[PDB]
RNA sequence: GGGUGGGGGAGUGAGAAUGCAGGCAUGAGUAGCGACAAGGCAAGUGAGAACCUUGCCCGCCGAAAGACCAAGGGUUCCUGGGCCAGGCCAGUCCGCCCAGGGUGAGUCGGGACCUAAGGCGAGGCCGACAGGCGUAGUCGAUGGACAACGGGUUGAUAUUC
RNA sequence: GGGAUGAGCUGUGGGUAGGGGUGAAAGGCCAAUCAAACUCCGUGAUAGCUGGUUCUCCCCGAAAUGCAUUUAGGUGCAGC
């Protein structure tokens, strides 16, 4: 993107800020001994992340 | 009120099978779900103008299918595979070549 | 045994940031005119051509 | 050779015997294996054993090769061109090159191949 | 290690089906009843 | 959609009930990933392969972990696709998802034949009512009687074609 | 480890139902529940017992004693 859109030079580009979110969550079960059941997470990220060119 | 051997015959059977089994000169129909071997043979017969030498008959059920949340059924078909008598005049199923 | 407490804050964290990934060295690699940083126990196999650079 | 310290592969030793065996046939059929680093550590000693019965290359040699290997092919090939390629060399016939691992387990993989 | 349910398609019509439902008032209130609340199956 | 003032009326104020519902933490990137038969190499496919395909080695069962039924299940069978859910990992694979196709009987297993235990039971007897029991009768196989064998063929049926 | 031609084991079909059944008898079993199953209704059972009871400020401010009690961890009257 920043060599497209804005016309930037590749060499220049440093990974400014980057972090990951969290997402939505799903919710599973695991069926434990003597007819327990326990819960089973699925989580996702949302991950962002921003170049900048500097010298 | 009065009864017609076409209520009982309901459409051909399109299929690889039956196009295999044209060659041999059997023809699969759809028939009415509460009709019988016999009643299927004379109406043949009738309609068609052929000598009939056997008629064979299956259920098949329908399928389940899932479209929201919950299972809706398709309807049940009875098929007729009916073979003509050895020397009798094909039939024209006008637009099943095979 | 079961935890007696919630951890702090403060205590979860310090645990918890010691799980961590190390990080392997790269040497440069000049493999068919072109220049690739590889992990230093794979120069045979670069200069081989048995690695895959995607 | 030396006997493995610590568990040996794939199990029991019962199945380390045959791992080495087919390990061994493998590379004698094709000049070249990718496999994952530990066994081929260990397979490097146990083939070079091998080729040195093949350099010897008597009626004794070949039976103490059947021995191990239960490929005729294989056992004849290594008798008639691995033995005289190498009957110049002394030691040091297998070569073993680290390889990226793989996806799945993350095992440490890596090529061993004779010299030439 | 035989679990509590076996089933068995005739004996289960047997024993819970309409024509017994039907052949007692008992049986016959407990049909107009799931006719009532509006159940699918009686 | 609100403010202020005179009045009127309240489902009018929560921190606690091992309270109820929903979302989210701590334990924690921890335990576990379900038999003590065992996997490996080469080639392929593919964006991606420990697990998918092909070949060859190796190993396990073999009074079964092989081959047929009954009950039960209900399309899970085959072909062509798919790959964000599921499969205790991944997956290009799948008993998962989508579409289409697929089950052919005078003789096989049942009915249209027979009855057993038992059930229902015209009249009937008994019982304040509700109802109980039962004759004639009629149902009720796990039993009796009664006619087919061998080969071939499809991706999927075959004592059925 | 016990029995393994027997008072055997087992399939299919049937019968006995709650103060009732069945029991080579242990109060055992009768759908993971049995010194009287389960469901719905009476029903929002009752509990001298345990817990809970939500905004504010101003004034005053105790008792844990007597008598009686199928009473003594409850209540009535007096005292405060
Ligand atoms: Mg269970
Ligand atoms: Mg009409
Ligand atoms: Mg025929
Ligand atoms: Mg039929
Ligand atoms: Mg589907
Ligand atoms: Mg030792
Ligand atoms: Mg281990
Ligand atoms: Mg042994
Ligand atoms: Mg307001
Ligand atoms: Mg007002
Ligand atoms: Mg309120
Ligand atoms: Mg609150
Ligand atoms: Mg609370
Ligand atoms: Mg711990
Ligand atoms: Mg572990
Ligand atoms: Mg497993
Ligand atoms: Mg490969
Ligand atoms: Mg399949
Ligand atoms: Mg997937
Ligand atoms: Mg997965
Ligand atoms: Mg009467
Ligand atoms: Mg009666
Ligand atoms: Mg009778
Ligand atoms: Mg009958
Ligand atoms: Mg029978
Ligand atoms: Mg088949
Ligand atoms: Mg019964
Ligand atoms: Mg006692
Ligand atoms: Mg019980
Ligand atoms: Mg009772
Ligand atoms: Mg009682
Ligand atoms: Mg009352
Ligand atoms: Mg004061």
């Amino acid at each position: 993107n920043a060599q497209n859109n804005g016309g930037l030079d590749p060499a220049t580009l440093v990974v400014a800020t980057v972090y990951a979110d969290q997402g939505p969550t799903a919710k599973r079960i695991r069926p434990r001994a003597q007819g327990r059941a326990f819960r089973i997470r699925r989580r996702t990220s949302h991950i962002t992340v921003v170049v900048e060119s500097r010298p | 009120t009065l009864a017609d051997p076409r209520d009982i015959i309901l459409a051909p059977v399109i299929s690889e099978k039956s196009y295999g089994l044209l060659d041999d000169n059997v023809y699969t129909f759809l028939v009415r779900p509460d009709s019988n071997k016999t009643q299927i043979k004379i109406a043949v017969e009738k309609i068609f103008a052929v000598k009939v030498a056997s008629v064979n008959t299956a259920n098949r059920q329908g399928k389940r299918k899932r479209t929201r949340t919950g299972y809706g059924k398709r309807k049940s078909t009875k098929r007729a595979i009916v073979t003509l008598a050895p020397g009798s005049r094909p039939i024209d199923l006008f637009g099943a070549p095979a | 045994a079961v935890p007696k407490r919630r951890k702090s804050r403060s205590n979860t964290r310090s645990r918890r940031s010691q799980w961590k990934a190390a990080k392997t060295e790269l040497v440069g690699v000049t493999v068919a005119g072109h220049a690739h940083k590889v992990p230093r126990r794979l120069l045979k196999a670069a200069r081989l051509g048995l690695i895959d650079f995607d | 050779p030396k006997p493995t310290k610590g568990p040996r592969l794939g199990g029991s030793s019962s199945h380390q015997k045959a791992i080495l065996a087919n390990l061994a046939t493998s590379l004698f059929e094709h000049g070249r294996i990718t496999t994952t680093e530990p066994k081929a550590r260990a397979l490097r000693p146990y083939a070079e054993k091998l080729i040195t019965h093949a350099k010897k290359g008597a009626l004794h040699n070949r039976r103490e090769v059947l021995k191990k290997l239960r490929d005729k092919d294989v056992v004849h090939t290594l008798f008639a061109e691995i033995g005289p390629f190498f009957a110049d060399r002394d030691g040091g016939y297998t070569r073993i090159i680290k390889i990226e691992a793989r996806k799945g387990d993350n095992a440490p993989m890596a090529v061993i191949e004779l010299v030439r | 290690g035989k679990r509590t349910f076996q089933p068995n398609n005739r004996r289960r019509a047997r024993v819970h089906g309409f024509r017994l439902r039907m052949r007692t008032r008992a049986g016959r209130s407990i049909v107009s009843s799931r006719r009532r609340k509006g159940r699918r199956t009686l």
